[PDB]
């Protein structure tokens, strides 16, 4: 029984709405997915056809806060229905820095940290999101946790080439761009290159294809020589120059991060 | 300078 479980509110295109579970008031989202829409299907555990999304969704569940939580789904005639964790305050990330603009650099380091330990967890699990930007970024702002959303565009972590993609554009890489191809943690990289300028300039670096494939990089806003080179790193053309996710995090520009309540304290309250 | 979202 699904009606009979939750009590559904207003939205919040694309079809989720405000919840509570009725068994103890806990806020969740409540999001369905047309089936004649889905791109890509899995099998569970039970041989049961899924949506990608839901395969993904439990691969990440074990725990870690720093992923939305997938809380149960449901299978109707047309569609899927997925039971999602909802903080309460929240605002995504994308409307946190269209409020505030560029943001502080200490600030953009406690978040793309914390994107960076949620993205490692995705990969560990067998999980490659591939849409990440700052649109499906949660932040809870009493605890100042970030929360990756929408894995609707995800699929299976592989070593080979990918020539699929369904993401957004203007966070892919050039070799998406010129060749139809990537590899997916050096495309995700990228992507996070793309969401660190945003974070401390405002908005993102490149809106059409020749910028993305230019590799040049003009800073907008004052942005530190070590977070410019990080950033620069990042959005290396070649794949095999972008770093990997512990060159990131040994990054000088990485250090000394603030813990989650520190930066709720110290930036959200 | 016009900031948008970009669908998927
Ligand atoms: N701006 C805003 C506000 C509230 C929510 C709630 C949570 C949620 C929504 C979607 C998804 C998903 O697509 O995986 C997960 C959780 C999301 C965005």
């Amino acid at each position: 029984p699904l009606e009979s479980q939750y009590q559904v509110g207003p939205l919040l295109f694309g079809s989720v709405y405000s919840g509570i579970r009725v068994s103890d008031n806990l806020p969740v989202a409540i999001k369905h997915v047309e089936k004649d829409r889905i791109s890509d299907w899995g099998e569970l555990p039970n041989g049961t056809r899924v949506p990608m999304e839901v395969v993904l969704l439990k691969k990440v569940s074990s725990g870690f806060s720093g992923v939305i939580r997938l809380l149960d789904w449901f299978e109707r005639p047309d569609s899927f229905v997925l039971i999602l964790e909802r903080p309460e305050p929240v605002q995504d990330l994308f409307d946190f820095i269209t409020e505030r603009g560029a943001l502080q650099e200490e600030l953009a380091r406690s978040f793309f940290w914390q994107v960076l330990e949620a993205v490692r967890h995705c990969h560990n699990c067998g999980v490659l999101h591939r849409d990440i930007k700052d649109e499906n970024i949660l932040i809870d702002l009493n605890r100042g946790e970030l929360k990756l959303i929408d894995f609707g565009s995800g699929a299976l972590l592989k070593d080979t080439v990918y020539t699929d993609f369904d993401g957004t554009r203007v966070y892919s890489p050039p070799e998406w761009i010129r060749y139809h191809r990537y590899h997916g943690r050096s495309a995700a990289v990228w992507s996070l290159g793309i969401l660190l300028y945003d974070m401390v300039c405002g908005d993102i670096p490149f809106e059409h294809d020749e910028e993305i494939i230019g590799g040049q990089v003009f800073f907008r806003q004052r942005v530190s020589s070590e977070c410019q080179h990080l950033i620069r790193w990042c959005l290396a053309l070649r794949p095999s120059d972008r770093p990997t996710f512990e060159e990131i995090q040994n990054h000088p520009w990485m250090q000394d991060v603030l813990l989650p309540q520190e930066t709720a304290e110290i930036h959200l309250h | 300078r016009k900031r948008r979202r970009h669908p998927s």
